[PDB]
């Protein structure tokens, strides 16, 4: 069910329901204001899987390197012994750093790939 | 789907003669058609038939006028009248015209065999 | 060699304040119009750990918040009382003196003409003024506006449930004898809480949820919850068999007070079973011992009246039928706003009330922690970033 | 047999909705129908599509009720109640003969302290009797309602209408010019906006409406069934020629700290009566015509036009906004004729002008329509008629019809008829041969 | 026009699909109202070809078998006689069941990719 | 040699566009502009861009002005409207001698059947004689207008508040020191938000508002058309001590039920006249710079600084709200000076207090500001002036200038004079060497 | 930061695109109206882009040749000798000419891809 | 509409064959090819698109509406010879071998 291996290690949780229910859309202000962040959460997530160059895909391989300064743990106790929860909330807070990394490779790639006839 | 041969039945003379396909395929689920297999000639197809009858004939074989039952999942052809000209192998072949995904009139996806009805 | 991979879906949250909307199965069913989940789902999150604080819960601020507005707008567009503020020359219509027939000259409709109308009112109703003892003006006249609840509008509690915005959630602390703060080890995931009535009272909790298995005193000895043995059944009435009377204090702006009634003149009372609610303390006071005019009485809403009932015969034990008189007011500050009361006016016929009593506050938002105490709303953050083996191309 | 389904998208179906239309035109409807109108909008006349239309279910009838009555309520708000005057007037006569009224009375002013003896000028169906003494009047309906004045700087003048869908849905016409407003419809065309629509306000005649293409067209929700109306859209206009006579100065009375009350000062010249003229020829030759068409339904009966059976002038009269003063028209002259149907090929109406209107039969409020100086003339269109049948009248080879319908929904039905509002379904599913490559 | 090959046969309608789609694509407290609700048509249209295979494209071949129980027509008598008014009433009670088979199929997709990570 | 089209998404380009601004704070500022402001706000230097700024067409300062309106209207919706007090007013002499009456009236209390005889202190200007008896007053323009009291418990302090664009919008920020509020500005930056601004009213000086960083800068739409408001910027501030000496102690009389009218029972000690000091060595030597700069504008002219023209004092006077109280301070000691651009290098100003004021000159409207009890003391900064020049002068040697500019918007150019909003313009295309596929 | 290549060449300026991107999508009334209307200046860039074939990309080709009346400059003097500004004052009458050619083109591209799938 | 051709039999070579039209059937336009003494199979269709279940080697040069054969599968025992057809109108066909 939806976060129903939120307790469950890294490489366990394998899960798709958590974005099926991301599909928001399937005396009055109040009701506005809901429907209107909740068009802003779906299209800032869309926006930034897109500029990413992850669009339409749940496991987005990219090309930064891992910095070991951002964590210095190896996967062997990553994807086991240790949740998403703690990942995200206790060791990780490099995220603005870490997307701004991934959007300059995408541009990158895509300018590289503008300048490169081989592939045109 | 199987490409089913098509059945000679040769004739006299100016007398008529006919072919048909006995497809194994569902007759109404494609733009089955017929072709004159003319010796050292091109396809020469005579008309592009529909699933449902209602023949585009070619403008070079205009008076054709193939047609078929889709109960008997048979495509089928005749020549009234047929002479020399008939000795051109009538050919059954599957048009690649898929519904709703293509809109070609040629491009036959398939050929099974023409039957030689000479007169 | 590790590289940064991007995976969206991930079962994170964060604690978030979001505005919720609320959906019901009348002003509550007018207001939360949204259709209610026919079938609830609910996903226990095991291996999972989460603090909550009842004290902290946005959850009460919000449904607090909503209370009050839809208060407002719906005596808003309804008949202020501002014709009256006259004196009232009041005979003791009788317990004697708790009802009072008062005779006034107010203004109708035609700004030429004055009439002489009669109204009963309660004893708590109006204040006396001058020497000669049948001199009365209304309690709250020169301080406050008196707003008449429109007749047609209800204000009758019905079960609430909250729901999130899409994109957030709500997680419940399944731990049945949870003291409202601290983690939580048991915590599963719900889209809507459980249908919460939003009954206002003074000291007593009415209707509404009961503890899974005993007693719960949450604090910091304040808030009580009752066990699965529900507290005493408190049947309450109101005797008195009334007429209503209408009178026009302008064009279009109807005024209702009670014209007769009808036998005699009974005092409102509520019955609370004896032996039920001596369990009900022995317990309470079990629990206590591993620790160690409108604010002195029981206040509710029965039948559309308000009862202001003497708790002292259930309070009054040391440790280690019972009828209580009940007073019905009529003019109110239910919200203890400056400048605004509203006047409920008197339903006619008898009043019969059968309450749940769920719980206690010994020594508002307390009134509902009771409910909420048990929920958070997070917001979920599905995009997360981890190192891999893989490479793009 | 080795279909697969195919997702196509852009599919050109539709499903019956309901949705909030927005106002388009090319003042209160100024204001508020601020969205200019495309220019040289089009339509797409869909070929080989059969839809069902019916004009009595529509829902665009509700939403323009609902509109129009919204904005008669907003646009009255910042403005004058006329609460100070429901006191006792005096009404010495000032006449005819006792049609308008000189009413004096005792009024206090913007200053609190200070009373003032003031005049107005009222008409007799504007004030009631008080008491036995016969010049002792109050105003028609002080006692249950709040009286708004109009608000002089607001004009209600009727202008045309369009009515747009939102994005994601579409409007379907009804293009069979002699259509009955119920049933399958062959000749069916897409559009955005609605035709331009006049939102004028009668009882009994339609004024400045559209006129049928060809002939006159008579639609009923039932023609057996005597509790409803039966609209009677006209293929040619009758002119009706509105004067009011009287030459009026107005005068500004000064109720409160920046609260003024219009009335009527002077009446210069002699007082006349208010009247409406319909030419006779247009009339007999055009009620003709509508009976040849009621025969149809009603066959081999004798049809007869009769005023209505009675009621206050808001029910049996003929009522409209002319130049910004409401007449109520006695249309007696009109429905006063027997016909069988073998009868092979100026009419002036007295009328009233009342100021108290209770518009929309809403409870606890009215309207004061302040007097216009100088005289008042207009010129409208009839362009359709609303008949009522009489019930219980049969087995006497005989039919009773009478002028006036139902509700105000009545007049706005006989235009939108032709009109229902569709959602789009863009997305749709077929079988193919084609399998999605993997 | 928009909607002028309603009354055409299938065939034919589906070789005028931008036509819908170019005008349904390019779109106080009621007038906010039907803004929201607009953007919302738009975006759950766009999320549920999303959640299909189907993004990007106006015809979408999937890989969901076509059961003879939601209809047993050939497709001659399909797509060159029916109208698409017609064939969306004659499987009407079945659109919901398609469509979820076809999310089911993507979900299958999603994981055989899932299965065959870049360079893994 | 082929080219095609290839279409980029994020150019940084942008165009003129008028939107709808919100409004970040950090008692009605604080609640209408309810948006955190950014600890450390960023700004984005634009390095070899040259943009355009028209201070005079600067729609933010429309926007400004219609959401302080609004303001104020809203902020005194809920509470008391003195209809009640439109009546015959007994008036007798405090104590100068005239300024401030003690009026007598009979009006209905808290209780409907009720009638009092009650005490309440006027000032002379928010009262006008009834009729030739030397007592009866009533109150200024009650019977034509609709007098509002203000909202006891709202406060209209102006704070530093910070104009921010929505998304797709960005604000640009002219950084040129001596830019004179038209053309071209070659030192520009891009922020989200404005500078702190305080939306102080004022007639004649500006107070509380920004200096220049280097020198006087005198700003004008035309500077050879008289019909202009010339905006003067100074680079340094003066001092300006506004003292209201009565010891007044608020009385609340009620006029209905919870309808509250508040006036001044008494007043403790003596009654002086309000007054406002400006240092005379400051004001002199800010007039010797602003001349200095009017000459440079005004070559080889005799500058006279006349006082305004005379007339109703909402114009003639300098006004300010001095802690909810409003002064109108006469501003005669100021100016009247004749230079000839040959010089080198306390002012105590009478004041006025007027209770019932119209600030946005609305009709049939007005508010009456409740006195506030004890004494009242504010020092502001002068940090520019609203000068305008007699027409007339065109054949002489000597040029007037006075006092006073057009409406209020003239307070808020001066602060809104080197910034603009644009819309920012993400596609663009561009013609390059690949062609798809 | 952000505009922060506005002074920069065409060319450098093309390697702050996200920078840009990610500042698109971020009383009463006002507040949902501005709101509103981000989200649909954001959705209309979108649509546009989702016309065209460059949905999901920063830098997008197309099949379109560049017709000199438009701009007779070389590739250097565009991209190293003129910022982005400038080309927009020049190219200021061309815009919706070009617009109608990309979507022209790509609907041609979709009706030659929407056939010859090989599949049937 | 016509759609003559220059054709040889296949003989394991890179076929350049180039066919002519009435019309500029750039993708209205396919490629077959029989064996001796068998019935035909497509080799290309749309023109440059390869035929389903066929080399993508065997497709034709197929250059727009100067569309030619070609065999970069020159195999010995590529038996069957090409002809092309005219899809644009009138069910043109070309002989070619
Ligand atoms: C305690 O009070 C309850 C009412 O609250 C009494 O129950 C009622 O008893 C009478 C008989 O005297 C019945 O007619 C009613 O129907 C009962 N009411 C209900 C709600 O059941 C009860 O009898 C009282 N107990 C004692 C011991 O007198
Ligand atoms: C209050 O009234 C309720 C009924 O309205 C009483 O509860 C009922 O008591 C009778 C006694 O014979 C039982 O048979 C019913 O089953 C009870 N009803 C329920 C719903 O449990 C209750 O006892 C009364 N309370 C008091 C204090 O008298
Ligand atoms: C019927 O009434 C109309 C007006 O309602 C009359 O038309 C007017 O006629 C006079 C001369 O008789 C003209 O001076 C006016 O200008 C006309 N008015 C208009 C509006 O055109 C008409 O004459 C009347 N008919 C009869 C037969 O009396
Ligand atoms: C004008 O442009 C210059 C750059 O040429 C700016 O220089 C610095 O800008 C930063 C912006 O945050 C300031 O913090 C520095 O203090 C500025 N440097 C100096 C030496 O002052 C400059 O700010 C721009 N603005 C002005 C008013 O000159
Ligand atoms: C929770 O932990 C237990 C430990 O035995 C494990 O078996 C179980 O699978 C875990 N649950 C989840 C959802 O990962
Ligand atoms: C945790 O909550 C679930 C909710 O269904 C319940 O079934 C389970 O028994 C609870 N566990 C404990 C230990 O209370
Ligand atoms: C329609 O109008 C014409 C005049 O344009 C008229 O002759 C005809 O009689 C009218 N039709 C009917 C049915 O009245
Ligand atoms: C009404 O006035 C118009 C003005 O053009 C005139 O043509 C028409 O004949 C008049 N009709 C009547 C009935 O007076
Ligand atoms: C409508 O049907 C006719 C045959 O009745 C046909 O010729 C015509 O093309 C059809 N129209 C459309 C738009 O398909
Ligand atoms: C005004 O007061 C300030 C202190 O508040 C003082 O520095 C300044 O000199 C005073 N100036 C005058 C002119 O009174």
């Amino acid at each position: 069910g939806f976060l129903g291996a939120a307790g469950s290690t890294m490489g366990a949780a394998s899960m798709t329901l958590t974005v099926q229910a991301r599909q928001l859309l399937s005396w009055g202000i109040k009701q506005l204001q809901a429907r209107v962040l909740a068009v802003e959460h779906y299209l800032k997530d869309q926006q930034l899987l897109g500029i990413w160059g992850c669009s339409g895909k749940l496991i987005c391989t990219t090309a930064v390197p891992w910095n070991a300064t951002w964590s210095n743990k190896t996967l062997d106790n990553i994807w086991n012994n240790m949740t998403w929860m703690e990942w995200e909330k206790e060791i990780s807070n490099y995220t603005n750093l870490i997307y701004n990394l991934i959007e300059e490779s995408q541009n990158q790639q895509e300018k590289n790939e503008t300048e490169n006839l081989t592939l045109c | 789907x199987x490409x089913x041969x098509x059945x000679x039945x040769x004739x006299x003379x100016x007398x008529x003669x006919x072919x048909x396909c006995x497809x194994x395929x569902x007759x109404x689920x494609x733009x089955x058609x017929w072709x004159x297999x003319x010796x050292x000639x091109x396809x020469x197809x005579x008309x592009x038939x529909x699933x449902x009858x209602x023949x585009x004939x070619x403008x070079x074989x205009x008076x054709x006028x193939x047609x078929x039952x889709x109960x008997x999942x048979x495509x089928x052809x005749x020549x009234x009248x047929x002479x020399x000209x008939x000795x051109x192998x009538x050919x059954c072949x599957x048009x690649x015209x898929x519904x709703x995904x293509x809109x070609x009139x040629x491009x036959x996806x398939x050929w099974x065999x023409x039957x030689x009805x000479x007169x | 060699e590790l590289w940064v991979t991007v995976y969206y879906g991930v079962p994170v949250w964060k604690e978030a304040t979001t505005t919720l909307f609320c959906a019901s199965d009348n002003v509550w069913a007018t207001h939360c119009c949204v259709p209610t989940d026919p079938s609830p789902q609910e996903v226990v999150l095991e291996n999972v750990t989460e603090n909550f604080n009842m004290w902290k819960n946005n959850m009460v601020e919000q449904m607090h918040e909503d209370i009050i507005s839809l208060w407002d707008q719906s005596l808003k567009p309804c008949v202020k009382l501002t014709p009256l503020c006259v004196t009232l020359n009041c005979t003791d219509l009788g317990e004697k003196g708790e009802i009072k027939n008062c005779s006034f000259n107010i203004t109708t409709s035609v700004r030429d003409k004055m009439q002489k109308e009669y109204a009963t009112f309660y004893k708590l109703d109006i204040v006396p003024i001058d020497n000669d003892n049948n001199s009365y003006r209304l309690i709250n006249c020169n301080t406050s506006v008196i707003t008449q609840a429109c007749p047609k509008v209800s204000f009758e509690p019905i079960p609430i449930h909250y729901c999130a915005p899409a994109g957030f959630a709500i997680l419940k602390c399944n731990n049945k004898t949870f003291n409202g703060t601290g983690p939580c080890t048991n915590v599963s995931t719900v889209q809507c809480t459980h249908g919460i009535r939003p009954v206002v009272s003074t000291q007593l909790l009415l209707n509404g949820s009961l503890a899974e298995e005993e007693i719960v005193i949450r604090s910091e000895g304040k808030t009580i919850i009752v066990q699965l043995n529900e507290s005493v059944e408190i049947n309450c009435t109101r005797p008195n068999n009334n007429t209503r009377k209408s009178i026009h204090i302008g064009p279009g702006r109807a005024f209702y007070t009670t014209g007769q009634i009808i036998g005699n003149i009974r005092q409102a009372h509520c019955n609370i079973s004896r032996a039920k609610w001596n369990n009900t303390l022995h317990k309470i006071v079990k629990k206590l011992r591993e620790q160690f005019p409108e604010i002195v009485m029981h206040s509710f809403n029965c039948g559309g009246e308000f009862f202001y009932c003497n708790s002292t015969q259930l309070f009054n034990s040391t440790w280690y039928n019972i009828t209580l008189p009940c007073r019905i007011k009529q003019i109110i500050n239910l919200w203890q706003e400056v400048g605004k009361a509203m006047y409920a006016p008197p339903i006619g016929g008898q009043i019969r009330c059968s309450s749940n009593i769920t719980g206690l506050l010994l020594t508002m938002r307390d009134n509902w922690r009771s409910e909420l105490y048990k929920y958070k709303v997070v917001k979920i953050e599905p995009l997360g970033v981890a190192p891999t083996k893989c490479k793009r191309r």
